[PDB]
């Protein structure tokens, strides 16, 4: 064997171990989460408080990307930024040259080749971070999923870190009661509960909730961060859940 | 085991070893304390020596007139990153003017210390760092892990049994937090933090170094017989 | 390109590839160095393996650098050419900006310096090369010979030899030459470098060359019977 | 810089030239030698400009002493102007060409005959019996075409090329200061102290 | 990123073997049988179309190949590598060639060429052997027709006749017997598709093999007239109708 | 095999290990820092008696006010005395003033690190670079191929290191003479080193801020040799 | 990353030895045999071709002699892929050292930067180095008749008689035997093929299986002529010695 | 053994890294099939969509690389698009440099040589992929073309590709000897797709819904895939009958 | 064609004491016959008890201010905030003008 010990390299099933093993740094993760709605999309991540020590609503995970775009991840932190930071020149480039700002499949298939290209040579490790992605575009709102191996869809509902399964779980039964579709302002309180409910499955330290969302309607197309008021009304909703 | 030759190969559970051992280094390294109110932002450091003969390992690096950090780990490795924090402070200096903000002197090393895991024939970086600054939002205090992780906090501290002073910390948290307009108190709630993290050795007078910066306090160090005031 | 790091330290603190580069320089055929009070002696050993060889055209073992400046060798043949290219090019450079020729430190120190910086650069292994260099200063009637070897280190010295069998023929250099009482002429001093080889070498035929060195560029190589004359008279005073 | 001649007579080559170094309005230097030993029996003249000639002179001469050492083996005049040559038609299409013009005279030792070589700065080699750089060939070569016998000895060679050089005194507008005077035979080459 | 080998995967082993070349022989050991014989006025160049599958249209698959106008090229091995040295092949004729001298080259200098593409696989950085060994027939003026084998290790023969691959041990036999310098080119097809019937097993006919010849010059296919000099191609490929007429008098 | 910048599991790199333990094969180099000057003390250790002694050169001259001590594998050495030279000399042209003598170490320590997959490997050799500034005085560091240094009241290195470095705690104290520091790096060389000591396999150099950096001449050393041997057989 | 896969193919071993190389001189001893001999007024190069097959073009082939300029030839025992990479290197250094001096390049002097070309293989670029060993026959006028042997550690020497390839031991001391210094062109003919006859792993040496080459003053006064000999002429050479 | 982990040979003249993408190929689990008509080439592809949560639009292995030519892909869906992104750049280019479009044939061959030097050069992977382009090509008309991680490429009258891909082939085969021609003799496209279904039902033994199949069409001088309703209202015809 | 340089006027003046030093200069900025500022400041404070003047086009001389106050900066994290002297100072500056001997920065600077 030896076939795990290299980037790049076939096993004789066909699959690259090493991608397997950055998934696994991936499920080690907190969890992450992300809502499709009516007219946009709401992003939701757990912030593990590993002392008093933190500095609440100071250490921020989610990310933007250009204007328009929301990104949040799952595993290794600075892999994610490193991600971020390509994410953040390709759209860059496709503005100054197309004028207009990046679709959102357009960006997920920038990311999708970078992360893609991590797994073809042994000089170079794979990404240790699943990454939930979207926003709003002029084709309306698109919601994606992407992992180590450069593998992503576009998704109604996308989860991943600790508490996935859980997660996946709360979010097939939403698709389900919900056909015609869930508003902005609803997803942003969903997106609360699931976390809450996904927080059983890494209980030891309590948590952080961070939110933010894209919506036509409520934040005019742009990615804003869920603060103040709407944030202490959507923790309140997940809590009365739980109990 | 098989999967810590070089910093490019996850391990079957997806840890990076090589990383990990990186971090091994700064648990080897002295102890050093890090510690805020809203008005001023505290570094305590316990330098060490070869021998008698020996002078201290300085600790404390100044990066600009706001910010500056303490060390624990491979010293060349800290030089390398405080030389890197200087640059961007001085070209935001420069170019726009401005007074770089702590947060962004943060994910600035994260990123730097990240192309470094992800790549093959180099290695991470081998120190963990502190980095205090005042700014246009206040005080702050910032964790640096050669992982590439950073993290904002009231207080900490890293090295060998840091977890004393860290425990310390986390109880007096309250307390520290609101030392406003008080540079000297602030400063002795950081001497007592480094105290709980000693075994056999005292604080003595070219062994304790200190830095401060502030509202109205650019980013200064003291040793020697400016130190004696806190022993 | 190439970036191997070939050479690096083992868990005992040891390059072994400069190591096993001396192992080279002592599978080489012998070099002896003996400095007398006005000139310097380089003697080699041939091995005689080779018959029908061709005198006139086969490498000399002995190279002169500049006109007084010598340089011999132990090791692998095809390094040491690489070397004394380097050493002569450097010699005509020195002369073009110093308006002076190269000093037989300056010389060495240079040698030296090439075959260190093949001990830490990347996709290079050492050179499988010891040097004996020998000559006169400009305008200065003291003798000098110097060492090098594949680590980088240099230093001077009085008489000194290399190569296989060379731990045998610095015994008798050891005890046969007086620092108080170099070799007084250039016939007592070629004497002592012959002796010296026979107690290594095999026969006193084709096996051994010498040159001989003397200040301000006076360099001349010894013809077989000439060399045979010393052999001869050894031998005879040696049956006693 | 500014007269360099050369004559090849019966069994060895001559060249004379100028001690004069001129800047501006001032004679700087009035026994200064314009040439250089690239070997023990050849011998380079150069006149052009300023810094370039000497730069050039040296630059050649480290070359042909490096292969001399190299070999062990002394380079026919032939070899030498050719591998002189090659270097100014290289350097005529760089960008910063050596204006410097040359006169390489030579005894080959392995025909038994003196050569003298006119190579100016665009790469430009022809042999000849006699040679000049610059304005000198205006006045030389036509006295030389009456005067100049293939047969002449050493001693004859001198005598004309006295001839020269006062014809040059008499009717060049600029003072150069006399000659060096060298002689290249087959005992190599020495310097004639009284011209 | 960027190509970290630099060094060579092609090595001698204590043996004195250069383990890659060994094997790439091996591959092309397996590889289907192709064969060359060379005639008076001419020379055959001949091998089996193994089809992938009868779903697959094996016209689109040209085992044999035009290099020059009059030089063709068969193998026996790895299809692939045969491919790019085909693109090669074409190319360097050009840029190391006609760009030059304003006439195509001989065929021992085009050989010279390709051989020289092999051998730098087998000693460069960060690359393996190619797995093929090539028939290249060739004819031009000076030299006349010419067939030439090159194998991996970039070594190359001339040879009269002969056969690689598959069942070329038998083959080569069966040619030694046949072989004679007095041989006309349609006595040489007669051969070339008598020797060839030995190694195939399934369906013999025009369709199942590819076979080309380095003849006369075809001035019908040059596509223009008005040039006295130009004559055409010498390098022709036999049609499927072609081959089966020749196969009734077997 | 290995990376060349791998870390090991108790997080320490590999090479720069590795090369510690060649300076400790090293011949013996003592450093003494003295309110009067600094001493520079070496064991030459010639591997034979043929051997010139006079041409092992371990002590050198970075600047007037500069001098340097080596240990190890020496060879590697003169790269980085040639990149002290020039920083010296380069920050005196830019600055017209001498360089303090921990900006300069701290230049020489940044060549340390500068290994991987650039040089191949680590310097196998550890200096002790001595010297005098305005701003600090007298000064000695300990400069290493971890891209480490210290500064030291005295400091030992090479194979007899553990065992003088152990003297030299109790000898130094902060009112030694020049003298007192040239006779304690006589004896204490005197202890560790194999063969007898003289003047011919020992040599002392020291800097004071009046002479600058002087090398010690064979006659000078020999009488500090034998004021030694008398003040030791005087109680 | 990639370092696993490395060879390492210009190492030291344990005992000062170079593994490529002797591996390189190990592949080499199995080539077909190649002889120079020099006379007072000759030269003379015999090689014997690797087993041949009956259907194998001789007339039009090129496998062990190969012309590096009008004064210059060499004899090849390795692989042919890897000689004539270094043979077209030679032919440019020759036209190089003509274009500059206007005189035809020193024997030496080729041989010594073919040989530095080898040498840099060995010690440098992470690249296997040739699996080629020379022997180079040669004029020039001041050496006048040269024979040296170059091999792939890039180490060259000078001979008056020598044979690479197989058999080198037995063939060697073959020639060691009748050689002499007053010896003439024809007589080192018949030498180097009684030579390759005795120390042959075939049945019987025939012309097919020969390649042969003099270089001689035998043109009109004063100038050297290569002669490499066409496949009639080394089957009557071979019947005029009494061979076959 | 690292001659297994490399693209060099192994003693018996083996490329295991190339062998080992052939296998990633159907990691998948999806059978794909192209046939010809008179006027077009029809390539159908199974759309397993598993997940409730995915947006079953976006799953796709089918695509668009020029106007005029379609490629589906049997293999992971990274280096499908690695792939894909590839073809488009070279089709685009080829338009630019040689001013006329890239004929299907020609894209394949480049792909291919592409895929070969990763089989040659040791620092880049094969990709785990075979791709199936398919044109109606202005000179040579309806046309197949398909490559794989040994860089190999030939022409088809009609091909299957996946885990099932020799059921299909077969069926096929034997439709052929039937009809004793090298295309599908039907005017419309619309029934070229009727009979690429049918045949794949017939091979497969399944039955499908209009989640379940993913179609391409490629006429004179477009290339398209087909929604939902337009693969229903196929069903529907094939139902009815 | 496009001209790099311009004239922006005014006039400098420096005066050495026994204990003290002076460094005037007007505040006046134009370009051809037009004010553009009444109080421009072109006498900087340096740090280290140095000011400086740069006066000529301002562009220029802001640029050079800039970098020598940059190499203040320098000195201190590179020589243990060490003071540097007027002299020094200098020195640095020569090296700062001479960088652009071939594209000079068109200013008379005084210290
Ligand atoms: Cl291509
Ligand atoms: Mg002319």
């Amino acid at each position: 064997t030896g076939y795990d010990l290299s980037n790049s390299v076939f096993s004789p099933d066909g699959r690259n171990f090493q991608v397997e093993y950055a998934v696994k740094a991936v499920e080690n993760g907190t969890t992450s989460i992300g809502i499709k709605c009516n007219d946009g999309v709401v992003f939701a991540v757990e912030k593990l408080i590993t002392s008093k020590l933190l500095v609440p609503q100071k250490n921020v995970k989610i990310q933007v990307v250009d204007r328009h775009i929301g990104c949040v991840y799952s595993g290794l932190i600075p892999d994610g930024r490193h991600l971020v930071n390509r994410g953040r020149e390709e759209a860059a480039s496709f503005k100054k040259l197309y004028k207009t700002p990046i679709p959102i499949p357009a960006f997920a298939d920038r990311l999708g080749q970078y992360v893609q290209a991590h797994t073809l040579y042994n000089s170079v490790r794979p990404f240790g971070v699943s990454t939930i992605f979207g926003g709003v575009d002029k084709n309306g709102a698109h919601l994606y999923m992407l992992e180590p191996s450069g593998s992503y869809w576009g998704y109604k509902g996308a989860a991943t870190g600790k508490g996935r399964q859980s997660a996946k779980a709360e979010l097939e039964k939403l698709v389900d009661h919900h056909p015609e579709g869930l508003s902005a302002r609803e997803a942003v309180k969903q997106a609360a509960k699931i976390i809450y409910l996904a927080h059983e499955d890494n209980k030891e330290k309590d948590f952080e909730l961070e939110i933010s969302w894209c919506s036509l309607s409520e934040t005019n197309g742009l990615h804003k961060f869920v603060k103040g008021d709407l944030l202490q009304e959507a923790i309140d909703f997940a809590q009365k859940e739980i109990n | 085991n098989n999967y810590d030759g070089d910093t490019v190969t996850f391990s079957p559970t997806g840890r990076l070893f090589q990383v990990e051992y990186a971090l091994e280094a700064i648990k080897q390294g002295s102890v050093t304390v890090g510690l805020r109110s809203n008005t001023h932002a505290v570094l305590v450091a316990l330098k060490r020596n070869a021998d008698e003969l020996s002078s201290y390992q300085k600790k404390i690096i100044k990066c600009d007139e706001h910010m500056g950090l303490s060390l624990a780990g491979l010293a060349p490795d800290a030089r390398v990153l405080s030389n890197y924090l200087r640059q961007q402070c001085n070209y935001s200096s420069l170019v726009f003017n401005r007074k770089l903000a702590v947060e962004r002197a943060g994910h600035l090393l994260c990123d730097k210390a990240q192309k470094n895991t992800q790549s093959y024939g180099g290695r991470p970086y081998g120190v963990g760092l502190l980095i205090i600054g005042y700014d246009k939002s206040g005080a702050h205090l910032l964790e640096f892990q050669p992982s590439g992780n950073v993290t904002e906090l009231y207080g900490t501290a890293i090295g060998a049994r840091s977890q004393g002073a860290k425990t310390y910390l986390e109880r007096t948290l309250d307390t520290f937090i609101k030392i406003d307009g008080n540079p000297d108190e602030l400063i002795k709630a950081g001497v007592e933090a480094i105290s709980q993290s000693l075994r056999d050795e005292s604080l003595t007078v070219d062994n304790l170094s200190i830095a401060i910066v502030g509202k109205d306090t650019p980013f200064t160090i003291y040793d020697g017989e400016a130190v004696a005031k806190y022993i | 390109g190439y970036d191997r790091a070939l050479s690096i330290f083992s868990p005992d603190g040891h390059i072994f590839q400069v190591e096993y580069a001396l192992e080279a320089v002592k599978r080489g055929t012998c070099a002896v160095g003996v400095k007398g009070k006005n000139c310097v002696v380089l003697g080699c050993e041939r091995r005689s393996t080779l018959k029908l060889q061709d005198t006139r055209i086969t490498p000399s073992k002995v190279s002169k650098i500049d006109s007084h400046v010598v340089l011999s060798f132990s090791g692998l043949n095809a390094d040491s050419r690489i070397l004394i290219e380097k050493a002569r090019v450097e010699a005509q450079s020195h002369r073009l900006t110093l308006e002076d020729p190269v000093t037989v430190e300056y010389l060495t120190r240079y040698v030296a310096g090439v075959q260190q910086r093949y001990t830490q650069s990347g996709g290079v292994r050492p050179f499988g090369v010891s040097t004996l260099i020998a000559g006169f200063d400009p305008r200065d009637d003291e003798p000098k010979l110097y060492q090098t070897e594949p680590s980088g280190i240099y230093s001077s010295w009085s008489a000194q030899t290399i190569g296989r069998n060379s731990k045998t023929v610095r015994e008798f250099l050891e005890k046969n030459y007086d620092r108080k009482e170099p070799p007084a002429t250039v016939e007592e001093c070629v004497k002592l470098t012959v002796r010296s080889l026979l107690e290594v070498v095999q026969t006193g035929a084709k096996n051994i060359e010498i040159t001989v060195v003397k200040p301000d560029s006076d360099i001349v190589a010894l013809s077989s019977e000439e060399i045979n004359q010393y052999v001869t008279q050894i031998e005879q005073e040696k049956q006693e | 810089m500014d007269i360099i001649l050369g004559i090849r007579v019966q069994d060895s080559v001559i060249l004379a030239s100028s001690k004069a170094v001129t800047r501006g309005i001032s004679v700087l230097k009035d026994s200064d030698d314009k040439t250089r030993q690239l070997s023990p029996h050849t011998l380079m003249s150069f006149a052009g400009e300023a810094g370039d000639t000497v730069q050039f002179a040296e630059y050649i001469q480290a070359n042909i002493q490096l292969y001399s050492i190299r070999e062990d083996y002394e380079l026919s005049p032939q070899a030498v102007s050719s591998f002189v040559r090659q270097e100014l038609a290289k350097s005529i299409r760089s960008r910063r060409p050596y204006q410097v013009n040359v006169l390489i005279g030579g005894y080959d030792k392995k025909k038994n005959k003196p050569e003298l070589y006119q190579i100016d700065y665009l790469g430009t080699k022809v042999e000849l019996p006699y040679g000049a750089h610059g304005y000198s060939g205006f006045y030389t070569f036509s006295l030389l075409d009456h005067h100049y016998r293939p047969d002449m000895t050493t001693e004859e060679g001198l005598d004309l090329l006295k001839l020269c050089v006062q014809e040059l005194e008499k009717r060049m507008p600029m003072d150069f200061k006399g000659v060096i005077v060298k002689i290249v035979d087959k005992d190599g080459i020495r310097q004639v102290d009284d011209f | 990123m960027t190509d970290r080998y630099s060094f060579s995967l092609t090595t001698f082993s204590p043996s004195g073997k250069l383990g890659q070349i060994d094997y790439a022989l091996t591959a092309v050991k397996q590889g289907v049988t192709s064969l060359g014989i060379k005639a008076t006025n001419g020379v055959v160049i001949a091998t089996e179309k193994k089809s992938s599958s009868p779903l697959a249209m094996s016209e689109t698959l040209s085992k044999v190949s035009l290099l020059t106008p009059d030089i063709g090229a068969v193998y026996s091995g790895m299809g692939p590598d045969y491919r790019v040295l085909v693109d090669k092949s074409r190319k360097v004729a050009h840029t190391s060639y006609k760009r030059i001298y304003g006439e195509y080259p001989p065929t021992k200098l085009l050989v010279s060429e390709v051989a020289k593409i092999m051998q730098e696989a087998t000693q460069s950085g960060g690359v393996r052997p190619f797995g093929v060994s090539l028939l290249i027939a060739g004819h031009d003026e000076f030299n006349g027709f010419s067939l030439y084998q090159v194998d991996p290790s970039g070594s190359y023969f001339p040879w009269k006749a002969t056969a690689i691959g598959k069942g070329s041990v038998a083959a080569k036999t069966f040619l030694e017997k046949r072989w004679n310098d007095e041989l006309e080119l349609e006595d040489a097809i007669h051969i070339a598709l008598l020797t060839l019937k030995e190694s195939v097993e399934g369906e013999f006919n025009g369709d199942t093999i590819e076979l080309a010849i380095i003849g006369d010059e075809n001035p019908d296919l040059l596509g223009y007239t008005g040039i006295p000099t130009d004559k055409g191609p010498r390098f022709r490929k036999l049609t499927s109708q072609e081959i089966n007429d020749r196969l009734e008098a077997l | 095999d290995r990376g060349v910048s791998t870390f090991s599991p108790e997080g320490r790199l590999f090479q720069v290990e590795y090369s510690l333990e060649a300076i400790k094969l090293g011949s013996t180099a003592i450093g003494i820092a003295t309110k009067e000057g600094v001493v520079l003390g070496v064991e030459k250790r010639a591997t034979s008696p043929l051997l010139e002694s006079d041409s092992i050169e371990k002590i050198v001259e970075i600047d007037r006010h500069i001098g340097c001590a080596m240990s190890g594998l020496t060879a590697d050495a003169r790269s980085m005395i040639e990149h002290a030279r020039t920083a010296a000399v380069t920050h005196n042209l830019y600055y017209d003033e001498d360089i303090n003598v921990e900006s300069l170490t701290q230049s020489v320590c940044d060549l340390a690190l500068r290994f991987g997959e650039l040089m191949s490997r680590p310097f196998g050799v550890a200096l002790l670079i001595a010297g005098h500034d305005a701003d600090d005085g007298y000064q000695l560091f300990h400069a290493e191929p971890s891209g480490t240094f210290y500064r030291y009241n005295a400091k030992a290195i090479g194979s007899g290191s553990e065992g003088a470095q152990a003297e030299l705690l109790n000898e130094w104290h902060s009112s030694l003479t020049l003298k007192e520091a040239e006779l304690l790096v006589l004896k204490i060389l005197k202890q560790v080193m194999e063969e007898k000591l003289d003047e011919n396999n020992a040599q002392l150099s020291c800097i004071t801020k009046q002479d600058g950096f002087k090398i010690y001449d064979n006659e000078k050393t020999a009488e500090l040799i034998k004021e030694l041997k008398e003040k030791e057989a005087a109680e | 990353g990639s370092r696993r896969y490395d060879s390492r193919t210009t190492i030291f071993s344990p005992e000062g030895r170079l593994y490529q190389v002797e591996y390189a001189l190990e592949s080499i001893s199995h080539a077909g045999t190649a002889i120079g001999i020099m006379a007072s007024d000759g030269i003379v190069l015999a090689a014997e071709r690797k087993v041949t097959s009956t259907l194998l073009e001789q007339d039009t082939s090129t496998e062990k002699l190969y012309k590096l300029n009008d004064k210059i030839a060499v004899a090849v025992a390795g692989l042919t892929a890897d000689a004539e990479i270094l043979i077209n290197t030679a032919r440019i250094h020759a036209q190089n050292y003509l274009k500059t001096y206007n005189e035809d390049i020193p024997v030496e002097i080729l041989v010594r930067r073919l040989s530095d070309i080898k040498q840099g293989y060995t010690q440098h670029g992470g690249l296997r180095p040739f699996g080629v060993s020379f022997i180079y026959a040669g004029y020039d006028d001041r050496y006048g008749y040269q024979l040296y042997t170059s091999n792939p550690s890039g180490n060259y020497t000078g001979w008056k008689a020598i044979s690479v390839g197989a058999n080198t031991s037995a063939a060697q001391t073959l020639l060691q035997m009748d050689y002499k210094d007053d010896m003439k062109v024809d007589d080192a003919i018949e030498l180097a093929l009684k030579t390759l006859s005795k120390t042959t792993d075939s049945s019987a040496l025939t012309y097919d299986r020969l390649e042969f080459a003099t270089i001689r003053k035998g043109a009109n006064d004063g100038e050297v002529y290569q002669k490499i000999f066409k496949p009639q002429e080394i089957k009557d050479i071979l019947v005029k010695t009494g061979i076959t | 053994g690292y001659d297994r982990h490399i693209t060099i040979f192994s003693p018996e003249g083996r490329l295991y890294q190339v062998e080992y993408a052939f296998k990633a190929t159907n990691q998948t689990n999806i059978n794909s099939l192209a046939v010809r008509g008179k006027d077009c080439t029809v390539v159908i592809s199974q759309k397993k969509v598993p997940d409730k949560l995915l947006d079953p639009t976006t799953v796709s292995y089918i695509f668009c690389i020029s106007r005029t030519i379609g490629m589906v892909v049997n293999g992971p869906i990274p280096d499908a698009r690695n792939a894909a992104l590839r073809a488009k750049a070279e089709a685009a280019e080829f338009r630019y440099k040689y001013g006329y479009d890239m004929p299907c044939d020609v894209l394949a061959k480049r792909m291919a040589n592409l895929s070969q030097i990763y089989t040659q050069r040791a620092y880049m992977r094969p990709l785990g992929v075979i791709l199936t382009f398919v044109s109606v090509d202005e000179e040579l008309g309806p046309s197949i073309y398909k490559t794989d991680p040994a860089g190999y490429y030939v022409g088809y009258k009609a091909t299957a590709t996946g885990p099932k891909q020799q059921e299909i082939t077969t069926n096929l085969e034997n439709h052929f000897k039937k009809s004793k021609i090298d295309h599908i003799n039907e005017e419309s496209w619309e029934k070229v797709v009727e009979f690429a279904i049918t045949h794949m039902i017939d091979a497969l033994g399944t039955e499908f819904s209009k989640n379940d199949l993913e179609v391409g069409v490629a006429t004179k001088d477009k290339f398209f895939t087909l929604s939902a309703e337009n693969i229903e209202e196929r069903l529907v015809a094939i139902a009815e009958q | 064609q496009f001209n790099p340089y311009g004239d922006n006027g005014g006039t400098i003046l420096g005066i050495a004491g026994e204990d003290f030093a002076v460094l005037a200069g007007d505040t006046r900025n134009i370009t051809d016959y037009s004010i553009n500022s009444r109080y421009e400041p072109k006498v900087f404070d340096c740090g280290d008890n140095i000011v400086m003047s740069a006066n000529g086009f301002a562009a220029d001389g802001d640029a050079l201010v800039k970098r020598f106050k940059n190499s203040v900066k320098w000195y201190h994290f590179d020589h243990n905030d060490k003071k540097l002297s007027i002299n020094s100072a200098a020195r640095n500056i020569q090296h700062l003008l001479y960088g652009k001997r071939f594209f000079p920065y068109y200013v008379h600077t005084i210290i």
